[PDB]
DNA sequence: CGCCGCGTCAGACTCGTAGGATTATACGACCTTGCTTAGGATAATATTAAGAAATTAATATTTCT
DNA sequence: AGAAATATTAATTTCTTAATATTATCCTAAGCAAGGTCGTATAATGTGTGCAGTCTGACGCGGCG
């Protein structure tokens, strides 16, 4: 969280990987524009991104198939 | 002491002030050692590339925090290919074997 | 854009010609009063492009629009000002020159691939004889020198016949003319039939040469520069300073005489001069482009008009201000201020203070962004004006951008990597940064002008890495050894120390009390003191099975203070935790017991906590320090007259005589260290303990309240040593030579010192002084040697599936055990199934990581060794694996694959060595406990006096205990009387063996006699002749101290019986003869016969100074460079009988002949040695054959792997444990994995017969061919120890290998082997700004691996 | 076999940082070059008709309101 | 009368061509100061770095017996 990540490192397993998906998160929702799934709380995108992880409402499977969801959806709107 | 942006050298464009905005704090190997023990690659690229040399990666990357995206384009040091200038004016063919 | 790897080759003429935009003409620069660039000439613009954005000179074609067009009238083309930054020119030399760096490189490589002496070359290239290119003429032959008188007698004979030339145009006939797949099949042909040893390695240099010419693709006469390249002209600027004065880097100048001389050749070609001026200047033009190249390997360096040298090309790639070292490696960096520091006492572990201007001065482009966005400011331009004019909006801008924004502060020298550590910003008004204290000492950090250095991570990865792995609330383990670095330091520790401690009868004595809260309210109100004992209910909890807090409650008799304290400790900790005095280490403890059992985030809470607490109490004490609170103790006058008359009486026994001058010093030394010590046990007797104090009515002596013995008991400042300089004599000095000045300071601070003492006293701070100045420098160049070892180590791997590697015991040398098991084991995994006391019961399935609860369940049994994966043992190739290295020490668990651990461990060790670089009898075997005996590396017969012999010198004394854990190692010198034997029940206190301790002796093991032979008289003895008893003054000494005059005498005593024959050793054959060692005296003389076990010679040492061992820095340092021990301990090579050979040609002969095996091998060992070995005797393989400190090589060549990784590391961690500073073993281990990285081949049908290679190549191999791929045609190896700097240098990668040292070396190897490195190192991937494989790039790097991976 | 004495080259790290290397120096005379006057012929090029017609914005009915 | 819709003069853009006068390229000839080379006939015929303070320790390596 804001202090200790400690939380988030027993969910994703590895300091490294934590860093890595949870800059993936927060720049899809800073960038993206996509809404956190956890509230704002007046916290930069860094630590929702954090605070989410925590909850296990996001790992690298779970991104992964919210995207490949989306991507999938825009190519049937194709059609 | 602080700096954002001011004055580049003119060799290696790296930066060096020191009229008004003095040069920026020097990042040395002993740091460079400490951001690897860390395993913090992205910092360490950051500070080599986008605040230091390259050119058109520090203006991107200006660009890119005035629009509220925090984001790098990274390139190549301007020190690096200027060090294969110099290695390729002894005579000595030093390339970069491309994909 | 993204390429993959890095070549470097030799540049052909065509290719320096493809590279050029032009050829250079003139040596003009710019014009003189335009100061615009002229035709041809250095700067020109239609070589090396426009010198404004699109526009050429003349101004004809003068916009964007007209871009890539060449302006006929000028020539420019009009496209960028940035190419004058990257097109290259070229000068065609009128006459082919030698590069230096091909030619006087130390391994000249165009005098290899010719073979012909640096001598013959420099010669002919300096136009001093001439050289046969090539002769029809017989009597003639190639590369045979032609002087020039020779010369004209040769035209003489013959004329046309023969080709002989001068200069570097006849050496680049000969490169030209060589073939070299026939030299190299002539090379590999006869290198076979004659090996001799110097001759095959020059062979081996010329064959390797050879094949590197054929393959890489170069060609020989590449060497020789006939187009020369010029640099772009924005990287040799001429630019004009402020007073109109121009500034012109020095290629310029250097650049000109090229030319100059260039043109001037190309003149007097066309002017047929004179030969000898010809010569000249082709002389002068080589000369020129040496200096070009390099200025310092060409013999005279040229200087400019400032008279100091030139600064040549190689000069800027090169050294400590090169491009590696300077500003590719280590770069001066944007967002980044620095300033003073001081303490934020009302900080929390991750925040510090950052001063309102810097932060704003830093943020400015996240404030842009910011206020266009909210709209305040929808131009940017006006937002700058907004932050400058710092309207109150700005503040409230930064305030919002500059929340969980995570900055690094630095301090220099970063020395670890908790020297670098991710806080995040609290805004305050001021100019100076504020630390957290408790985070101090990891910086080494103190407030006396000390100054940070504050970076801004941009990036959104970068913020989340400052926040995740750099965040101080991360860092509270050290990464050297796993202790806490968040120890409370010094005020707060003399806070806790008050508040918990206690006294004999003070306000509250005795009352009880419901808990801790109204112990706190009794001490507000003024009811009860701090520290006054009482008892009080308090309900502690304990994590039971299933980690469940068990509340259970009682009425402990404890403190008012430490009642009030229990409530800042968290849930899960004992009360026992807080029931003391609490110094330093148990503040420290507990810590790491909240650790243990709670976890990280309680941790810091509990640290702030009690960082807030023991301020609040120590500055709610007074705690002051006056002249008053240092007491002189009051017998302390007695005590230095007494010393006084005692030096005074022997000074009357030396004048008297009866003592001499060294005994005098050491007596009169002996005694004034024997009063100081007094007055040091008299001041602290005074100090600890002298307050009584009344307890119902009658005096209770307790612990003292005295300020600086508070402040020396707590631990918080000072230490006994200096309270004794304050108040006892500050003890004897030494003289700027180490001699101990004979007298000695007898005041001390408190009454200050005389004018003498004071001088004296300046002798040993200024050694003192000096001594840490120039220590740093050594512990830096330790550092960065050890860093570039050990660099491209990181985890890849989970499981190399291994068998067993390290066998892990505690060291006990002697009484002391210097480091435990649960010390040497802790976090590592076992190596195989471990079992318990009772055998067949075991607790791994053969590998499981050792934490504390199984450190604790087998110290539970008696288990002290126990087998661990070290990675000295690893099986991964390219790295190690996350088992074979145990537990990631700061993070406290299983160490997460792609972290970089080389790194680690070079800083651990190197960050120690900056703070600590640095009677004498042994009477007997004073054994200190009880317990058994058991006898090792010995083979001696019980004896007729009742006791047992002593074979050899090896004799191992192990004391054992009664659980069956060894307590003591001794050794007993090769003759040294011993007491008891083996397997008795042996109470301490008791002398088992028996010497003087001036007694190094050896004994006859029978009955002996004295025969008068080879200890003749006249040729290394005179006789002194004495009675029936057997007495004289025979010395026998060791070969080191043997006469020329004794060359066929032995010094040895030929044992026989009283019939005159050889009697015998008991149980051999071979006559009793101990060839008794050095420093020996001998009395029996012809006529006697004495005991079975009485001495012929015993050996007194005294150990005299003290000082014959060396250590500190240069110990290390020596070790880790894997230097050759001055007179080495020869091992026994192979395992079989040895005998003797050839006497004294200057070196005797060893011949070691195997039971079965190679008996022709022998060796030649020198006059010095002093043979533990006998004449003949059987030996095992490395074994002790002559004595003194052991080379590593050998250690690692007959001895295995595991013995000499466990001697380095035992070495070198002597020389910190002496120092206290731990360091865990891993550190030592993976840098002694990568010393022994290079393997030397045995076998073949793989590769060649034994040039060095990398191991893991050799293993892949083996792994490839020595698989179904062939039975075996594979080679195996011989495992080599490197030293650290050659092992570095010994990379396989050029840009790392030419990084740090011998750049020019490097990079001539690598031009004439046409390599190419991959860029898989760190170092590599720092250099060409990439993302470095370890860490977070890892997951990166790898994708770029499986992309490898398909095409 | 075992030295042994020649060069030889990088020696850890962050901050600012004034003054800096003399000597002793010919006149014409073409010849060319690199930049300046200069002198009208056109060539843009800014303005002026012009009118005419077209709204178009006012003027003045006159019809509701 | 107070707007509330209508017909008239009347003030006014808008093109348009021609036009009409001004004005600004242009371009080449020529000119002048600046920059480059040659030519000098009493006799003259070999050297300055003007030193350099033993760093330094291995270490390569070429010898070197």
């Amino acid at each position: 969280a804001r202090v200790t990540v400690q939380d988030a490192v027993e969910k994703i397993g590895n300091r490294f990987d934590l860093v890595l998906v949870a800059a993936r998160r927060a720049r899809q929702m800073q960038v993206g524009g996509k809404d956190p799934l956890v509230p704002e709380e007046n916290d930069k995108t860094t630590v929702i991104a954090l605070r989410e992880i925590e909850e296990g409402l996001i790992n690298n499977q779970i991104l992964d198939v919210r995207e490949r969801q989306e991507q999938q959806e825009q190519e049937a709107a194709e059609l | 002491h602080a700096r954002s942006t001011g004055s580049y050298s003119l060799v290696t464009q790296q930066p060096l002030g020191g009229k008004a905005q003095f040069g920026g704090q020097r990042f040395g190997e002993m740091e460079v050692w400490a951001l690897e023990a860390y395993g913090a690659a992205y910092t360490l690229q950051e500070m080599l590339t986008v605040k230091s040399d390259d050119v058109n990666g520090r203006t991107k990357m200006y660009k890119n925090i005035v629009d509220g995206n925090h984001q790098m384009e990274p390139g190549m040091p301007e020190s690096f290919n200027v060090l294969l200038k110099e290695i390729r004016s002894l005579g000595i063919n030093i390339e970069l074997e491309d994909e | 854009e993204e390429f993959d790897a890095i070549k470097i080759a030799l540049a052909s003429p065509d290719m320096i010609r493809s590279w050029s935009f032009g050829e250079v003409k003139k040596p003009e620069t710019i014009n003189y009063r335009t100061f615009k660039p002229e035709r041809d000439g250095l700067f020109c613009a239609r070589i090396f492009g426009p010198v404004k954005d699109y526009e050429c000179l003349c101004g004809k074609y003068k916009r964007l629009k007209h871009r890539g067009v060449i302006c006929e009238k000028c020539g420019v083309e009009v496209t960028q000002t940035k190419v004058r930054r990257e097109r290259m020119g070229h000068i065609e030399l009128a006459s082919p020159t030698a590069h230096i760096w091909f030619l006087k490189s130390l391994p000249s490589r165009i005098g290899l691939l010719l073979d012909m002496p640096l001598r013959d070359i420099e010669r002919v290239l300096y136009f001093e004889s001439y050289v046969v290119i090539e002769g029809g003429m017989t009597n003639l032959e190639r590369q045979q020198i032609l002087t020039e008188e020779q010369y004209l007698d040769a035209l003489e004979e013959f004329g046309d016949e023969f080709d002989a030339k001068m200069g570097a145009e006849a050496i680049q006939a000969l490169l030209k003319s060589m073939d070299l797949e026939q030299e190299c099949e002539q090379l590999r042909e006869e290198l076979n039939e004659t090996n001799s040893e110097t001759k095959r390695k020059k062979l081996t240099k010329r064959i390797k040469l050879l094949e590197a010419f054929v393959q890489s693709g170069n060609k020989p006469e590449w060497m020789i520069l006939t187009v020369l390249p010029v640099l772009p002209p924005d990287l040799r600027p001429l630019v004009p300073l402020d007073g109109g004065r121009f500034a012109t880097s020095d290629l310029n100048d250097l650049y000109r005489r090229v030319i100059n001389r260039n043109n001037r050749l190309k003149r007097l070609l066309d002017l047929a001069a004179p030969d000898i001026i010809v010569r000249n200047e082709k002389r002068m033009l080589q000369e020129a482009v040496d200096a070009l190249l390099d200025n310092g390997r060409r013999g005279r360096a040229i200087t400019g008009s400032n008279k100091r040298p030139l600064k040549s090309l190689a000069d800027m790639i090169k050294g400590k201000q090169g491009r590696f070292r300077q500003n590719l490696l280590g770069k001066r960096v944007d967002y980044s201020g620095r300033s003073v520091i001081t303490v934020g006492p009302y900080l929390r572990l991750h925040q510090c203070g950052l001063p309102k201007k810097m932060a704003l001065e830093l943020f400015k482009p996240f404030i842009y962004g910011k206020l266009e966005l909210r709209g305040l400011a929808t131009t940017i331009k006006a937002a700058k004006k907004m932050v400058e004019r710092e309207e109150a909006v700005v503040w409230d801008i930064l305030d919002e951008v500059i929340r969980e924004h995570p900055v690094l502060l630095n301090r220099a020298p970063t020395l670890h990597r908790l020297g670098i550590q991710a806080f995040e910003p609290v805004l305050i008004e001021g100019k100076a940064i504020q630390l957290h204290p408790l985070v101090c000492a990891a910086y080494n950090a103190d407030f006396d002008g000390d100054q940070m250095a504050v970076h801004v991570p941009l990036t959104l990865e970068a913020q989340l890495e400052a926040r995740a792995l750099m965040m101080s609330t991360n860092n509270i383990l050290s990464p050297a050894n796993g202790e806490p670095i968040i120890v409370p330091s010094q005020d707060v520790v003399l806070g806790l120390y008050y508040m918990t401690r206690d006294c004999v009868n003070a306000k509250g004595e005795g009352m009880v009390l419901t808990g801790p809260k109204e112990a706190e309210r009794l001490y507000r109100s003024g009811l009860a003191s701090l520290h006054a004992r009482v008892k009080v209910r308090i309900t502690e909890y304990e994590k039971d099975a299933n980690g469940e807090l068990v509340a259970k409650t009682s009425l402990k008799d404890t403190t008012v203070g430490r009642a009030i304290l229990w409530m800042i400790v968290p849930k899960g900790l004992p009360y026992s935790i807080v029931n003391q005095a609490l110094g330093k280490k148990a503040i420290s403890k507990m810590l790491n017991t909240c650790y243990r059992i709670l976890g990280l985030k309680p941790t810091v809470i509990f640290a702030d906590q009690i960082m807030y607490t023991g301020f609040a109490y120590a500055a709610r004490s007074g705690a002051s320090v006056g002249i008053d609170d240092m007491v002189i103790p009051e017998k302390k006058h007695e005590i230095i007259s007494e010393a006084e008359a005692e030096v005074a009486e022997i000074q009357e026994q030396f004048q008297s005589g009866l003592v001499t001058a060294g005994e005098r010093y050491n007596k009169v030394i002996d005694i004034w260290a024997a009063a100081n010590d007094r007055v040091s046990k008299a001041m602290m007797d005074n100090l600890q303990t002298e307050t009584v104090i009344n307890r119902d009515g009658q005096e209770e002596k307790q612990v003292s309240f005295n300020s600086i013995y508070m402040m020396a008991d707590s631990g918080a400042r000072g230490s006994a040593a200096q309270i004794r300089q304050l108040a006892g004599m500050r003890g004897l000095m030494a003289k700027p030579d180490g001699s101990i000045i004979e007298t000695p300071i007898t005041a001390n601070f408190r009454e200050g010192l005389n004018v003498l003492q004071y001088f004296i006293s300046t002798h040993g701070a200024r050694k003192g002084l000096a001594d840490t100045a120039l220590k740093t420098a050594n512990s830096g160049y330790l550092t960065r040697r050890l860093v570039d070892v050990a660099q491209d180590l990181v985890v890849t791997e989970d499981d190399c599936g291994t068998h067993e590697g390290i066998m892990m015991t505690p060291v006990i040398e002697g009484g002391d055990v210097k480091e435990p098991l649960r010390d040497r084991v802790l976090g590592r995994v076992t190596a195989e199934d471990v079992l318990k006391p009772g055998t067949a019961d075991i607790l791994v399935p053969r590998n499981t990581l050792l934490h504390e609860q199984w450190c604790d369940l087998l110290e539970e049994n008696s288990v002290d060794a126990v087998k661990v994966r070290s990675v000295v043992s690893c099986d991964t190739d390219f790295g190690v694996c996350a088992h074979c290295y145990g537990r990631d020490l700061a993070r406290g668990h299983i160490i997460n694959k792609g972290e970089a651990i080389g790194v680690i461990a070079a800083q651990s060790i190197g960050e120690p060595g900056t703070q600590l670089t640095m009677a004498a009898a042994e009477s007997s075997i004073q054994v200190k406990n009880k317990g058994s005996i058991k006898l090792s590396n010995v083979k001696s017969v019980v004896n007729s006096s009742g006791k047992l012999v002593i074979t050899s010198r090896n004799t191992e004394l192990k004391l054992i205990d009664e659980f069956g854990r060894t307590k003591e190692s001794y050794k007993v010198p090769y003759g040294a009387v011993l007491a008891k034997g083996d397997g008795e029940q042996v109470a301490g206190g008791e002398t088992v063996a028996n010497w003087d301790p001036h007694t190094m002796p050896v004994i006859t093991e029978v009955s002996g006699f004295v025969r008068f032979t080879d200890m003749i008289d006249g040729q290394t003895i005179t006789r002194q002749t004495d009675e029936l008893t057997g007495l004289s003054s025979l010395v026998v000494l060791d070969s080191a101290e043997r006469t020329a005059g004794g060359k066929d005498l032995r010094p040895a005593l030929k044992i026989v019986d009283a019939q005159g024959n050889d009697v015998l050793i008991p149980g051999t054959d071979m006559p009793a003869q101990y060839f008794l060692p050095g420093k020996a005296i001998v009395q029996l003389e012809d006529g006697v016969q004495i005991s079975s076990g009485d001495t012929l010679a015993r050996i007194p040492q005294e150990s005299g100074g003290t000082k014959d061992i060396t250590g500190g820095l240069p110990r290390v340092a020596d070790l880790f460079e894997a230097r050759r021990p001055k007179e080495p301990a020869i091992l026994a090579e192979i395992s079989g009988i040895v005998s003797f050979g050839k006497e004294t040609k200057g070196k005797r002969r060893l011949v070691i002949t195997p039971v079965d095996g190679s008996d022709p091998y022998e060796e030649m060992i020198p006059k010095w040695r002093q043979l533990n070995v006998f004449e003949g005797e059987r030996v095992e393989r490395g074994d002790v054959i002559s004595d003194g400190p052991e080379a590593p090589h050998d250690i690692l060549r007959l001895r295995g792997v595991h013995a000499v990784t466990r001697y380095i590391v035992n070495e070198v961690q002597d020389v910190y444990r002496l120092q206290g500073v731990k360091i865990n073993d891993k550190h030592i281990e993976v840098i002694v994995r990568q010393m022994l990285r290079k393997a030397t081949i045995v076998n073949a049908g793989s590769s060649d017969f034994l040039e060095g290679e990398q191991v893991e190549y050799s293993r892949v191999k083996i792994a490839n061919r020595e698989l179904e791929a062939n039975g075996k045609v594979g080679a195996t190896y011989s495992r080599d120890l490197l030293g650290i700097t050659k092992a570095s240098l010994a990379t396989e990668s050029f840009i790392s290998a030419a990084s740090f040292q011998e750049t020019t070396r490097v990079l001539t190897e690598a031009a004439v082997a046409g390599k190419r490195d991959e860029l898989r190192g760190l170092k590599e991937n720092v250099i060409v700004g990439r993302l470095i494989p370890a860490g977070t790039g890892y997951a990166y790097h790898q994708d770029r691996m499986r992309r490898r991976a398909a095409g």
